[PDB]
């Protein structure tokens, strides 16, 4: 096993979204770990979702209207 | 920005293990918006926990307890 | 105490032990006589 | 002796107990109660740690580890139906 | 705290020939305290539902058949059943 | 009102219970006035095909039932001013019948025209 | 048998009300396959609470919690 | 309010389904409140068909539709 998404990157983002929403902010590093975990798990069935998607479509490219279809079938 | 410090080749990787084949560019800028706000949801509920209990940093306790209340449990950082 | 739910999955293990070994044999022995 | 070794049980009846009436789940908590809940986990547990021992005999291997963990919970159909949205780190 | 001692025991007890990894551990104590809110969380609406001031035997076991699955469920009434019994006797 | 006045003579369906003749368009958009509530008739096609019922004859100006012998025969006066018809051929399912009683709604033949 | 007595005019009718212009001939076992799964989860949730409050009949308030837990 | 499912063959779905535990009356609400949640419910599932057939391209909506509905739901 291995993550998926770059470290440095992610916690970058991590960071900038944390400073965004409140300034002076300091998260742990299993905090940061949990974030990324979660983030590849949402994204991975998220990416299921879309597969299925394009399979119904009758395609083998995936497309940003699926993701859409699959966001929305889903109900976020 | 940092949202497009997420490689191309992360995003492809991701799609990979779920089961895509065949990417399209459009593809990498969407999966970049819906992570960064999958992201905001969750700090914003671990901003919320962390204000609760008056701590000065976010902990993984409240992580997981923000993607408990999104309705995605993980386990290990307990 | 526990369920305690056997699993037959050993024997299917066991069964898949001899196609795996018939197999290798198999292939191998098409693929000598094949030669190009 | 301890609520624990009187209903002959391992989990903490006490613990329980208490983390229960501080969540305040309700405005007080029966004596059976707390004693069912430490029976209910620890049924759990140890249905949970028998199907990981078994898969780890299976592997051949003298520590559970998260992968036979999980491949327990996914060999199991109502294990697999109870923590169908839970995710598990590494 | 956690449960990893209670964790450890019931291990030792249902296999005394065998180990576990930190890893394990974590993931045992995540689905303790998971199974342990959503119990107490269940019962907290059921009392709420009854308009009860006491979570009871009875709470406890309904939400028990509300949370997990057909079989296991019985199974866990039953061992919580023999522990009440033991308990009060 | 204007609502209630048909528009097109073409595609023309009655009630069984007021005997409220419209058009389709109106029976879909608006639906039954004179009994609503206790028809749920508004909001589709698919209740105004259940109930109402093509096999309808007569026309009459209803504007006074208070005052009208045509009303107090028929049975209108109760009923908002209207386009009504004397007859109409049909039934409510059995299930469409016992909830009207049931919530307190007579249920009665329309049909006043005579067989053989 | 009464998943057949639900008239599948029924099934067409709540079909039609949004957006469905078209339908096909097998969507009437697989709704009714679906209405079934879905009944029997509802019905199990309300037998489950009904059997908590001892009472030997279900009620209104048992299937709003039923749907409650189902999160519906 | 509306109800397109007849009181009566719904009523004996339910009590023939409802064989898990055999003899228990049901109240006439708790049925409506069946009955309605029901309908509802088909009435979303539709709805999630229809936008899967838009996305396939075809009007008209088939088993697959749903199944992919359903899937993609998590039923
Ligand atoms: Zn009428």
């Amino acid at each position: 096993t291995e993550l998926l998404i770059r470290k440095l990157p992610f916690q970058r983002l991590v960071r900038e979204i944390a400073q965004d929403f409140k300034t002076d902010l300091r998260f742990q590093s299993s905090a940061v770990m949990a974030l990324q975990e979660a983030s590849e798990a949402y994204l991975v069935a998220l990416f299921e979702d879309t597969n299925l998607c394009a399979i119904h479509a009758k395609r083998v490219t995936i497309m940003p209207k699926d993701i859409q279809l699959a966001r929305r079938i889903r109900g976020e | 920005d940092n949202i497009q410090g997420i490689t191309k080749p992360a995003i492809r990787r991701l799609a990979r293990r779920g089961g895509v084949k065949r990417i399209s560019g459009l593809i990498y800028e969407e999966t970049r918006g819906v992570l960064k706000v999958f992201l905001e949801n969750v700090i914003r509920d671990a901003v919320t926990y962390t204000e609760h209990a008056k701590r000065k940093t976010v902990t993984a306790m409240d992580v997981v307890y923000a993607l408990k209340r999104q309705g995605r449990t993980l386990y290990g950082f307990g | 105490r526990t369920r305690n739910e056997m699993t037959a999955e050993e024997k299917r293990r066991a069964h898949q032990k001899e196609l795996a070994a018939q197999l290798n044999e198999e292939a191998k022995r098409r693929l000598t006589e094949q030669k190009g | 002796k301890t609520r624990s070794s009187r209903a002959g049980l391992q989990f903490p009846v006490g613990r329980v107990h208490r983390l229960l009436r501080k969540g305040n789940y309700a405005e007080r908590v029966g004596a059976g109660a707390p004693v069912y809940l430490a029976a209910v986990l620890e049924y759990l547990t140890a249905e949970i740690l028998e199907l990981a021992g078994n898969a780890a005999r299976d592997n051949k291997k003298t520590r559970i580890i998260p992968r036979h963990l999980q491949l327990a919970v996914r060999n199991d159909e109502e294990l697999n139906k109870l923590l169908g949205r839970v995710t598990i780190a590494q | 705290e956690s449960y990893a001692i209670y964790v450890y025991k019931v291990l030792k007890q249902v296999h005394p020939d065998t180990g576990i990894s930190s890893k394990a551990m974590s993931i045992m104590n995540s689905f303790v305290n998971d199974v342990f809110e959503r119990i107490a969380g269940e019962a907290s609406r059921l009392a709420h539902y009854n308009k009860r001031s006491t979570i009871t035997s009875r709470e406890i076991q309904t939400a028990v058949r509300l949370l997990l699955p057909g079989e296991l469920a019985k199974h866990a009434v039953s061992e919580g059943t023999k522990a009440v019994t033991k308990y009060t006797s | 009102a204007l609502e209630t006045v048909p528009k097109d003579l073409r595609h023309l369906r009655a009630c069984l219970l007021c005997s409220l003749v419209k058009t389709i368009d109106q029976f879909e958009y608006d639906g039954c006035d004179n009994c609503d509530a206790y028809l749920q008739m508004k909001g589709n096609r698919e209740m105004v095909y259940d109930c109402t019922s093509s096999s309808f004859d007569g026309i009459i100006a209803m504007m006074s039932p208070e005052d009208s012998w045509v009303s107090k025969w028929q049975r209108v006066s109760n009923f908002k001013p209207g386009v009504y018809a004397v007859s109409v051929t049909g039934r409510l399912p059995q299930g469409i019948v016992r909830e009207l009683k049931s919530r307190g709604v007579a249920y009665k033949s329309r049909d006043t025209a005579i067989k053989t």
